[PDB]
């Protein structure tokens, strides 16, 4: 079985230049002919070019011309997508896959891992949590939702946990959103019967790794 | 005049030389790409064709140009050996006056087709986990190939009618094509061993041919013999004379065949013709 | 350039349904198609090549069909792990395009949305910023609209939604909407309410909130 181990993400500036790595598990490249696919945040797939290892044969699609280049290391059987002139919408989940011989017909069987490529021109933030207090005690009488609202943080992500990974029941972590300014942003609200207010005592613990942040953010009522 | 005739008949022929090692073209390590084949030529040597046809062992054995059985009698100038792996599928295109992307444009056999071909399932060597892609084949070529031509060139197949530049692009196709050769396959996409054996008979003495079938001797009984060609009647019996050494019979006076050497154990022996009268 | 084009969009069906997809080609492949499935967060795999064979490993009820320009993905029984994103690509020739995508849901029984509103932090007015967060929780379908009234004025353009996966455990989706707004603005103004039109709700709910009162 053929394995495809891809390198790590990689923030990356506006006009700089990102090499992905699609080093093949297992020695060194044959007959395989590697193609690389890039798939954009929440949108579909697209495909840049392919390259035959053994062959010495490598061009990228014509929208991708100029500013692509495929190489390949026969001896670490590792290929390479040096992609330059990084824009703003070149953020995306490059992919590397192997697809037999030639171009037409059997398709792409072993795939990759995924390297995301962040390029954005904002510095490793730690993030700002802020308290959702369980408002307007009046819903149901039973039932209420609270949690605390990560702001202004990059790169991604933040790994939000309640009491300690000791409450996971009705725990919804919305996916983060890029705002205008650059920097992302999260929610994270947890379902809890209006019961246990006022006596139980809840505490989302975010950890953030670029900047090593831990933040211990205890919700309490309106301030009575 | 008590003119019996022969008991029966005894032929003896020289012991078996060289045995031509097909051992080499059948159980060969690694055969080559259906696109790239071997034709490794024979020459003079003594051809078993016999263990071939009854191996038990093999799926196509289809003979074209003569007959199976008629191997070990006629005798050819030379002999080769083609040999590549293909598809189940496809060993149906590898015949004379076939159509196909490995019968037309990979491998073409002639219309007047004289040798003859074999082809033995191996999904044990040649098909591993993952894909075997160490076997590739042609799909595309400017125009078909004529019988036994080989092609190993890759420049970029040109579809259209644009300039193509040695990468592929808009009609710009990669000739090749490989095999995903995987253990689970059904029959008629798992590899399949071939080799094309095509005998010729050039103008040059023939040198390639079978073993000559021998007979244990008979001594103080009438029977006819026949030692490497010469042929006749007589009673077989040991003689105290000698033959020079590149000597194998000797004519009497009067002219006429009067002692052979059997050519087994070198041992001069006397044609006395059997008693007559 | 062939430009591919799946239909429908979604569809959502329920488990042990029999689905049917559709990569209708722009020119014309002759037989030519590969079937992707992509689940969230993870990388594509390919289910049916050439268009009727069907890759090492993939079970027996993935089944595809058609020639030409019209082709058709087709799965006989529905599981589980049936439920994502199905991707059609063309390897006619040079380059080869992919299809839009139609992410199989779960069909269920129509379900409420409960709504929750929450007032900026005194924390979070500590700098310029003031957000406020309208949660939408438990709610099916996926469609459903979040519209802003700050002092019964129609808010737009400053307003940005995220929605979850479907759930696990009942199929139920969740969204927020944040109203991002600056400080003096917040401070210059004194209602504010997130109404909810749904499939599943009787009447557009709207809750709301009085500036500093709470």
């Amino acid at each position: 079985e053929v394995q495809l181990v891809q390198s790590g993400a990689e923030v990356k500036k506006p006009g700089s230049s990102v090499k992905v790595s699609c080093k093949a598990s297992g020695g060194t490249f044959s007959n395989y002919g590697i193609s690389w696919v890039r798939q954009a945040p929440g949108q579909g797939l697209e495909w840049m070019g392919r390259i035959l290892p053994t062959f010495g044969t490598a061009n990228s699609a014509q929208k991708f011309q100029g500013r692509v280049t495929i190489t390949a290391d026969e001896s670490t059987g590792t290929a390479y997508m040096e992609l330059r002139s990084l824009r703003s919408e070149d953020t995306a989940v490059y992919y590397c896959a192997k697809e037999g011989l030639a171009f037409l017909g059997y398709g792409m069987d072993v795939w990759g891992q995924g390297t995301t490529v962040t390029v954005s021109s904002a510095s490793t933030k730690g993030p700002s949590v802020f308290p959702l207090a369980p408002s307007s005690k009046s819903t149901s009488g039973g039932t209420a939702a609270l949690g605390c609202l990560v702001k202004d943080y990059f790169p991604e992500p933040v790994t939000v946990s309640w009491n300690s990974g000791a409450l996971t029941s009705g725990v919804h972590t919305f996916p983060a959103v890029l705002q205008s300014s650059g920097l992302y942003s999260l929610s994270s609200v947890v379902t809890v019967p209006s019961s246990s207010l006022g006596t139980q005592t809840y505490i989302c613990n975010v950890n953030h790794k670029p900047s090593n942040t831990k933040v211990d953010k205890k919700v309490e009522p309106k301030s009575c | 005049n008590f003119r019996v005739q022969p008991t029966e008949s005894i032929v003896r022929f020289p012991n078996i030389t060289n045995l031509c090692p097909f051992g080499e073209v059948f159980n060969a390590t690694r055969f080559a790409s259906v696109y790239a084949w071997n034709r490794k030529r024979i020459s003079n040597c003594v051809a078993d064709y016999s263990v071939l046809y009854n191996s038990a062992s093999f799926s196509t054995f289809k003979c074209y140009g003569v007959s199976p059985t008629k191997l070990n009698d006629l005798c050819f100038t030379n002999v080769y050996a083609d040999s590549f792996v293909i598809r189940g599928d496809e060993v149906r295109q590898i015949a004379p006056g076939q159509t196909g992307k490995i019968a037309d444009y990979n491998y073409k056999l002639p219309d007047d087709f004289t040798g003859c071909v074999i082809a033995w399932n191996s999904n044990n060597l040649d098909s591993k986990v993952g894909g075997n892609y160490n076997y590739l084949y042609r799909l595309f070529r400017k125009s078909n190939l004529k019988p036994f031509e080989r092609d190993i060139s890759t420049e970029i197949y040109q579809a259209g009618s644009t300039p193509c530049n040695g990468v592929e692009g808009f009609n710009c196709y990669f000739p090749l094509q490989s095999y995903g050769f995987q253990p689970t396959n059904g029959v008629g996409y798992q590899p399949y061993r071939v080799v094309v054996l095509s005998f010729e008979l050039l103008h040059a003495p023939a040198t390639v041919c079978g073993p000559k079938k021998s007979t244990n001797l008979v001594k103080n009984k009438c029977v006819n013999f026949n030692f490497n060609g010469l042929t006749g009647t007589g009673v077989l019996t040991e003689s105290n004379k000698k033959f020079l050494p590149f000597q194998q019979f000797g004519r009497d006076i009067a002219d006429t065949t009067d002692a052979v050497r059997d050519p087994q154990t070198l041992e001069i022996l006397d044609i006395t013709p059997c008693s007559f009268g | 350039e062939i430009v591919l084009t799946q239909s429908p969009g979604t569809l959502s069906l329920s488990p042990g349904e029999r689905a049917t997809l559709s990569c209708r080609a722009s020119q014309s492949v002759s037989s030519y198609l590969a079937w992707y499935q992509q689940k969230p967060g993870q990388a594509p795999r390919l289910l049916i090549y050439d268009a009727s064979n069907r890759a090492t490993g993939i079970p027996a009820r993935f089944i595809g069909s058609g020639s030409g320009t019209d082709f058709t993905l087709t799965i006989s029984s529905l599981e589980p792990e049936d439920f994502a994103v199905y991707f059609c690509q063309q390897r006619s020739n040079w380059p080869l395009t992919f299809g839009g995508g139609t992410k199989v849901e779960i069909k269920r029984t129509v379900a409420a949305p409960s709504v929750f509103i929450f007032p900026p932090s005194d924390e979070q007015l500590k700098s310029g910023t003031a957000s406020v967060v309208c949660l939408l929780n438990n709610f099916y379908p996926r469609e459903a609209k979040v519209q802003w009234k700050v002092d019964n004025a129609l808010q737009s353009g400053n307003s940005q939604e995220s929605v979850t996966e479907q759930d696990s455990k009942d199929s139920t989706y969740s969204l927020s909407s944040t109203l991002t707004l600056s400080k003096a603005d917040y401070e210059k103004h004194k209602v504010y309410a997130c109404e909810v039109t749904h499939q599943g709700l009787s009447s557009p709910v709207t809750k709301s909130f009085n500036r500093g009162e709470c």
